[PDB]
């Protein structure tokens, strides 16, 4: 844990809102895209705690 | 078309430059074309429709019906024929 | 007769919506979809399910609309097609986790 | 691009005398109508051309014969004065609006709405070459892929609306090249429907059954011909190919065609033939196949040419089914439950066995009718012998030309 013999520390976020709708963006094209497009309620809906 | 897969024959038997004075002087023993002789003589042949209705111009595979007329026309009337038949059994 | 029921019922909504609040308007279009299946004829029926579903989706936590999803099961159900009842039956039941509303509910 | 594929039915029941003559008059005071508002003359145009000697023969620009037992059917020059003003102004508006957007930076998906605008006006009156002209504009132009797509289809459109199934698979060909380039799945059920009644047209209804079923689904039916008619399609593609086994299964037994009930004419004759031969009523089969020639086959333009073949295939299915089950019957017995006669059964029965299909016999002396189809040692061996022929006759093929050279 010492610094300086093992260089930077980087955290990851629990995911935001904007975090939650990019992520959800590259699977959703996988899958099927909804019509009248509602790729964006899901992340209004909740945003995990967890990507 | 030709004789069993004709595309199989098409493959198989193409032109080559050592060929080709073969297929040529073959062509001049069989008088020509014989086919530059057809339309000449009958001033531009017709097209089949004396027993055909989906003639030859067909986009899609032909039918049968090039062999065979219209026979709903027969079935219409060869039911309506049975129904005084059994009427009147 | 019917068309008796069909007419009072049209007649209730009309003043139902414009001189009294929103929550008795979709109160007569349940009764109203139920007449259309007593007449057999479903596409009148579908048409008060679709305004139900639309408009009450963003207010969708009522015993009433437990019901709706329930008459989709009885109008699919007759018009015999059952992968569309198997649907709405979920839709109801789902929506029918508040369990502790109404026994009627419960046994239809 | 909307009122393209209502138009193009209308018109070409006109051309049509198999039908009524009272449903003829009903098409043609609406498609008329039409005409006017939307300023259809170019596909008038188009329509009188391609008639030509069963219909039109009532017009004032035209030779008048008594081929026509339409009336209501009346070209004029009314309708090109109107052409003039509409187009005039529209094109005129659109051309200027181009031009300023090269102006405009970013300017390329502007300018590609502007030429698509372009593309469904003259999509509008007719023309198929001018759109397609346009919409390739379009193309060039930076766009969503998937509106490249939906572009491609666009023009394919055309093609059915013309009635010329020539143009449509050239224009199908560039979709399938492009499918899988924007790799949607929304326009993935668009390419079902169209290719779905692209094969329709072709003798081969195999992937035409498998394609109209998808598009009963997943709901798409649409910048195309509506979903009662969608489903009308599918019944009679599902009878042509499916064995009675898998027929059952896949089109009496379908959620979609069930909840659409038959509400249309169209869709109920087909759905009638379908139920009387599983419940094996076959006094029922017959007159409802009449009935299927008149109300569906007939009236389509995918169809039309396949007519005669359903009615005759149709006849040879339920023969060849009953000579599984059965390997006596009499002539009467067999006659009496088709609702023909004896000697009607002769004829009908005397085509069929040499197309191949039913293997039979029939006496008239003894007057049963005997079935002669092998299931056995013999029809393997028919069979696998042919296929072995065939390696054998590529092997000959192939290796003499190698060793020739």
């Amino acid at each position: 844990l010492r610094p300086g013999r093992i260089d930077r520390k980087i955290e990851f976020p629990p995911p935001s809102v904007a975090a939650r709708a990019e992520i959800l963006r590259i699977h959703s094209r996988k899958m099927n895209l909804t019509r009248g497009i509602n790729l964006r309620k899901v992340a209004e809906k909740m945003n995990g705690c967890s990507g | 078309m030709s004789t069993d897969v004709a595309a199989a024959q098409a493959q198989s038997k193409i032109d080559l430059t050592k060929k080709k004075n073969e297929e040529i002087n073959k062509k001049s023993l069989e008088e020509d074309d014989e086919f530059e002789d057809f339309p000449i003589d009958t001033w531009a042949n017709g097209e089949t429709i004396k027993s055909n209705a989906v003639t030859q111009t067909n986009i899609w595979e032909e039918n049968w019906d090039d062999v065979e007329v219209d026979d709903d026309f027969t079935n219409e009337l060869k039911a309506e024929l049975d129904r005084y038949k059994r009427e009147n059994q | 007769s019917l068309d008796d029921q069909i007419f009072v019922c049209e007649k209730s909504i009309e003043f139902a919506k414009r001189e009294k609040r929103v929550f008795l308007k979709h109160s007569l279009s349940i009764k109203l979809a139920t007449l259309h299946y007593q007449k057999k004829q479903y596409k009148d029926s579908l048409a008060l399910i679709n305004d139900l579903l639309r408009e009450f989706k963003k207010l969708d936590d009522k015993p009433s609309l437990v019901d709706v999803h329930l008459l989709e099961s009885k109008v699919y159900h007759k018009l015999r097609n059952l992968a569309k009842s198997k649907a709405s039956l979920t839709a109801a039941r789902t929506a029918a986790n508040s369990i502790y509303c109404p026994t009627q509910t419960v046994a239809e | 691009r909307v009122p393209n594929y209502e138009v193009s039915e209308k018109a070409f029941l006109l051309t049509q005398s198999k039908v009524s003559i009272e449903q003829r008059k009903e098409a043609a005071e609406f498609v008329l109508a039409k005409i006017k508002e939307e300023e259809m003359a170019p596909y008038y145009k188009y329509l009188c051309e391609e008639y030509l000697v069963n219909n039109g023969q009532s017009d004032l620009e035209h030779d008048e014969k008594s081929d026509s037992l339409n009336e209501w059917i009346k070209f004029d020059q009314e309708l090109y004065n109107e052409l003039c003003k509409k187009n005039e102004s529209k094109i005129k508006e659109l051309n200027e609006k181009i031009q300023k957007l090269e102006e405009d930076d970013e300017g390329e998906l502007e300018q590609a709405q502007a030429w698509i605008n372009l593309g469904e006006y003259y999509a509008q009156i007719g023309d198929k070459d001018n759109a397609e002209k346009t919409l390739g504009k379009s193309l060039s132009k930076a766009i969503s892929t998937g509106a490249k797509i939906d572009v491609m289809l666009t023009i394919a459109r055309l093609g059915f609306f013309y009635n010329d199934q020539l143009y449509v698979k050239e224009k199908l060909e560039a979709v399938n090249s492009m499918i899988e380039k924007g790799g949607d799945w929304e326009r993935r059920n668009r390419y079902k429907t169209y290719y779905g009644i692209h094969c329709l047209a072709v003798r081969n209804f195999k992937e035409a059954a498998k394609l109209l079923v998808d598009s009963l689904a997943t709901f798409t039916s649409i910048e195309l011909t509506s979903y009662e008619s969608i489903a009308t399609y599918a019944s009679v593609t599902g009878l042509f190919t499916l064995e009675r086994t898998d027929l059952k299964s896949k089109v009496i037994d379908s959620p979609e065609l069930l909840s659409l009930i038959s509400t249309t004419a169209a869709l109920q004759s087909i759905s009638s033939l379908t139920i009387s031969l599983y419940a094996s009523d076959y006094a029922s089969y017959f007159p409802y196949l009449l009935e299927t020639y008149a109300n569906v086959l007939i009236p389509c333009k995918y169809l039309n040419r396949h007519a005669d073949f359903f009615v005759r295939e149709m006849r040879r299915k339920v023969y060849a089914q009953l000579l599984e089950s059965y390997k006596t019957l009499s002539l009467k017995s067999m006659a009496s439950a088709f609702g023909v006669s004896v000697a009607f059964l002769d004829n009908d029965l005397g085509k069929f066995i040499p197309n191949k299909q039913l293997n039979c016999v029939i006496d008239r002396v003894n007057g049963i009718v005997e079935t002669n189809r092998p299931d056995n040692k013999n029809a393997q061996y028919h069979l696998l012998v042919k296929q072995g022929d065939g390696l054998l006759t590529k092997l000959q093929k192939y290796g003499a030309a190698v060793r020739l050279t």
